[PDB]
């Protein structure tokens, strides 16, 4: 069980992955959103997408 | 089924029959000016108005 341990196999590897979201129910620790407009402004992008358009 | 359609992404237009808003605001100005001048002016006189006598043949 060494040889797992020293060495990788070809074409067996791993890649990373990035994205954006949001975080909901926070107890008043969340973003200022004065600020931060992007947070605002994919709260209304996900809102709009939701059918509801502030 | 509209398919995939991000939560958080800006609404953009992304295939074929989408609409997207133009502002035309065009605003375009050029300008071009040149001159040139050259001027020349001479004048140029002698007179003898008394002549005296050993200087009368020249």
């Amino acid at each position: 069980e060494r040889i797992r341990d020293l060495t990788s196999v070809q074409g067996v590897r791993e890649n990373s992955l990035i994205g954006y979201g949001l975080v909901v129910g926070l107890d008043g620790t969340g973003d200022q959103t004065t600020q931060t407009p992007f947070t605002t402004q994919t709260l209304n992008n996900m809102l709009s997408q939701l059918g509801i358009t502030v | 089924n509209y398919g995939y359609q991000p939560l958080f992404e800006d609404r953009r237009p992304r295939n074929i029959g989408d609409t997207l808003t133009i502002v035309l605001q065009e605003n375009v100005s050029a300008s071009k000016s040149s001159s040139a001048n050259a001027s020349r002016d001479g004048k140029t006189s002698f007179g003898f108005d008394t002549v005296p006598r050993y200087l009368q043949g020249l």
